[PDB]
């Protein structure tokens, strides 16, 4: 009928936890004055900053 | 000195600095001595109104 | 001394309750669940709200299952305390429930109060009044707030949650309609109430939010629920007569495994009216006093429990011609099916008959399948109405087989089955395994 | 003819229900369980009880395992019938439980009004409040034993029964806090009553004494229960007013795995007022005659469902930075959030949110972990305190979002949170698993 | 939204969600031997 | 306790250390690692009538003057360790 | 009590009875001195 | 507990180490300036560790 | 009124009585009040009604 794709609940690809996450990034980095690592690597904090899937089969 | 300085930023005053550890190794006292433990048969009694004879 | 004295009172006959002990009582296992959270949501109305009107909402897919529906209203009083009876109820019309196109069930105002009288109780159907009605003696002008809770079996337990997440091709949507009019709200018996506001109306759903394993399941395997439905067929009553006892035989259009059937006799007129008026407090306006009018109720006080003013005097089902059970007393059906079936207390005028051990539960436990029955039929005796209505002598000191004149006035007849089916998810659709 | 009419009624479509059955209806099974018994046993409370005094008591080690904890108090009258409402949980101003020096709990004597006005219900609730006020139309000088039972998580169910046996090394204390005053009893509003009577108190503790079996087990092996706490904190209302619907926005100190918030506004003077006075019937002292005074409660009806009188307009729970739910009106709070999640009816003034979707059980089912929030914000909006209270036609004819003149009294705000902890028993001791 | 919560777990959780056995959201009910009730009248002997 | 000198009525001191009064730490509160740290307080009623020295001499614990609501504004201080690094001909603080 | 367990219970009843009944001559007069004014003491006076 | 009277408490088990004891004490004249002298260190006639 | 204690493990930390050490044994602390507080309860030999 309908053809409606997804569910229209934010969480698709919104990063909706606390602050306690900058601390978590700070786990996969140096634990310290950090604010060189994302002030240089935007690659790798972009990398470091993706969403995941899990596909439903019709 | 002026900007490798660590600040109080956000993440370090999280609850669970706190609340994800227990308070129980900083307030509970060293036992090392067996609890004790006896049969109900052994401070009520044997119930004397068995049989006579 | 002291609870060992009771410990070691121990013998043969202590043996099948304690003796190579299964249980106990004074540690619980607790059951580690699933991660998962609950948001209400406002849906969007499309639509006009108004009284007549129709209106419908899309569920919207915010979460990955729901459950409890509200639907508020907000009405003002068009007159005092007492000229009101579940208004919010009257209001709600009726409500459909529809998934992918096709109705699944559907209820109406009335079901609401028949339900209501037969299955909530207590404080439960205290603060479910507070919900619908003005009772803490409002006054014309006052402005409240409704919440109707519906009733469609996702409202009613998590374990029937509908997996929106499943149905990546079906809306699920409710339509609504909006009563024409609302008693002690914009009509007073058959008077309009001149500057009567129309209704503000929103529809708020409780979306359930899953972690990712339990989401991931629900999206894509197959489900079978197993539902509620409502069969509900309107019919006239055999018109109540003060000469003799009225007396009908109604067949039942139903079909399904049915948990059980439900009835009430009213006058239409009056939402909410299951029994006769009279001259006694409560069961009229200005009832007690010389200005006491036996054709008008008290609106506040339109229920009762006084099975005298009810019309049925006695009812049996027939299946395929057979009697099912030895016809029993109106009493029986409104105090004694409910006592022994439920545990709640249903005001006179309404009546249940169980198949079910536990009509009230979630759980199947007992149905008649009325697909298996070519010829289901109630049959229903009425009371002799020649109770003179406005003579609280007469009215409270007759006999079991009568009841008052002004009962000829409960002239509809509603008749109610909830049966057992089968909701099937896959693939994006919903379906029903069963059409009849 | 008969019930065979309707087992023939057989078909395709009943196979979903009775085919291939897994059970039978007709027959009930029990299970065998330990031999135990119960005895109700009288503690020694130490300090003076009293107006105003801090007492406590240590739970003797009689039995093995302990529920029910029942507060015995005699109160005597100090005026006639309505002057006092449920004086024995107003005397009872609050009770700590500490294990081995830790503090596991705390309850409060507007939690318990609060918890009651939200989870007691239908006779459970009247019985109750034939335990804790005068319900019969008792005159001045009428003397009544009252029962305070507890509420901290082994008073509910024999399921969580504290351990004492596996408590070996270390003790358990109650500390109740009575109250400085006790409305009708010892003082009238403010003023003292002259010749008001101490009350007589004393704690009840019902043992479970365990046969040989589960006796050796418990003392022998290492527990873990998961239970209830209580966190609480008061803070003041914005005052609403006439003119102006106020706001506020207020942090939540709470943490752990939260089943449920609630919250109450209330005038601090007047014992579980949670409504504004009013001129209508029962809604303050003399109402419906001349003498109707809104300044004064009917204390035996201080109470009301009736939301008119009630101070919130509005109110959302903001989590991080993000509405947790749509604002919704303060009447969903009080009257469809406990209908949903409880199934009783909760008094004007008196509001519930849930994160769970049972929290009047002791299984958890959904709950909120604050320790995981770094803002948790309860949004209020007040109404307009316009309404001449001493009018009820003011009163019982207003709109939606307007309240008594009166309702401005109500500036205190009790915010309660129950939640989620272990107690750890083991070699002996106890304490709990999160901090 | 309710999304905000799902994702505030911790250690606190472990002991309700962790290694989860059971949820909320799948009622199976059980199949059962199919009867029928009905109420009927005894004979009473004597006055 | 912490100090041993005498402190003028309407002063007030919470020590979370020994000896506060050195410069040796002796015990401190982290709030770096504190997200709600809050001071409760509860007032006297003013009652008395601070016109009558009787008044204020002759009465109970909870209660002060009526002059005492003149005292409007309220003052909070702590007082903490840092450090100050000093390297290479320059100064500044380890933390903020 | 010991451990728990009631061992027994004495009654200012029987202590009286008891002493009816097994004290005797001076050990019982000795006895009423430690817990009686038995000197035609007056009243405000304190004893232990 | 009051005037004659003898009291006494157990240290709970706390915390882990004890070190000062204030003992709290609220008392009320009995006359006018100049009647006491040092009536809570009097009224504490002893106390045995 | 306030009374500091002064035993030994009142005056310096450096003695604090270790509860965390002290596993099986209590302390204890036993207080007499005094029959009489001059200004209190009474003033000189007469005492105050």
């Amino acid at each position: 009928f309908r053809d409606t794709a997804s569910i229209g609940f934010s969480d698709t690809h919104q990063d909706e936890k606390t602050l306690r996450f900058l601390k978590k990034q700070i786990s996969q980095f140096i634990k310290h004055l950090k604010e060189y690592y994302p002030n240089n690597e935007l690659t790798k904090k972009l990398v470091m900053k993706y969403s995941d899937v899990q596909l439903l089969p019709y | 000195l002026l900007r490798g300085f660590e600040s109080s930023l956000r993440g370090s005053r999280v609850r669970t600095q706190i609340d994800d550890k227990s308070f129980i190794p900083y307030t509970w006292q060293m036992i090392d001595v067996p609890l004790a433990a006896a049969k109900t048969s052994f401070i009520a009694g044997l119930d004397t109104r068995q049989q006579l004879a | 001394a002291g609870g060992l004295s009771q410990l070691v009172a121990y013998g043969a006959q202590d043996v099948y309750l304690t003796g190579n002990p299964q249980i106990t009582f004074f540690k619980t296992v607790y059951r580690r669940y699933t991660n998962f959270a609950i948001e209400s949501i406002q849906q969007t109305i499309n639509g006009s709200v108004g009284f007549g009107n129709k209106v419908s909402t899309q569920i919207s897919r915010n979460g990955d299952l729901i459950t409890d529906i509200v639907v508020e209203f907000v009405l003002t009083k068009g007159g005092n305390g007492g000229t009101t009876y579940y208004p919010a109820e009257e209001l709600l019309q009726d409500v459909e429930l529809e998934i992918g196109g096709q109705r699944i069930d559907k209820h109406y105002n009335d079901w609401f109060r028949t339900y209501d009288a037969l299955f909530r109780m207590n404080d439960d159907r205290y603060n479910y009044r507070r919900m619908t009605d003005w009772v803490n003696n409002e006054l014309v002008g006052a402005q409240k707030r409704f919440y109707v809770p519906l009733i469609f079996f996702f409202n009613q337990t998590p374990g029937l949650a509908l997996p929106l997440i499943a149905l990546q091709y079906h809306e699920v949507k409710l339509y609504f309609t909006l009563a024409s009019q609302v008693q002690g709200v914009n009509y007073n018996g058959s008077s309009a109430i001149a500057g009567a506001a129309q209704p503000t109306m929103s529809v708020w759903v409780d979306y359930i939010f899953l972690d990712t394993q339990e989401r991931t399941r629900f999206a894509q395997l197959p489900h079978e629920y197993l539902i509620e439905q409502l069969q509900f067929t309107g019919s006239e009553t055999a018109t109540p007569s003060a000469t003799t006892q009225a007396s009908q035989n109604i067949r039942l259009n139903f079909n399904h495994p049915t948990k059980y059937l439900a009835w009430n006799f009213n006058n239409p007129t009056n939402y909410g009216q299951y029994t006769a008026l009279a001259n006694i407090p409560g069961a009229c306006s200005g009832a007690g006093t010389a200005a006491a009018t036996v054709t008008t109720p008290d609106y506040g006080n339109t229920g009762t429990y006084n099975e005298q003013l009810a019309v049925l005097d006695s009812a049996k089902i027939q299946l395929n011609g057979q009697d099912r059970f030895a016809t029993r007393k109106g009493s029986y059906f409104n105090k004694v099916q409910p006592y022994q079936s439920i545990g709640g207390v249903t005001p006179a005028g309404v009546y249940l008959y169980s198949f079910a051990l536990k009509p009230a539960g979630r759980q199947p436990s007992g149905t008649c399948n009325f697909s298996r029955i070519d010829n289901a039929t109630l049959s229903l005796t009425y009371k002799t109405c020649s109770i003179d209505a406005t003579s609280p002598a007469a009215v409270l000191g007759n006999t079991e087989t009568v009841t008052a004149n002004t009962a000829t006035l409960l002239t509809a007849l509603n008749i109610y089955a909830k049966n057992y089916n089968v909701l099937r998810i896959m693939s994006g659709m919903g379906g029903l395994a069963y059409a009849n």
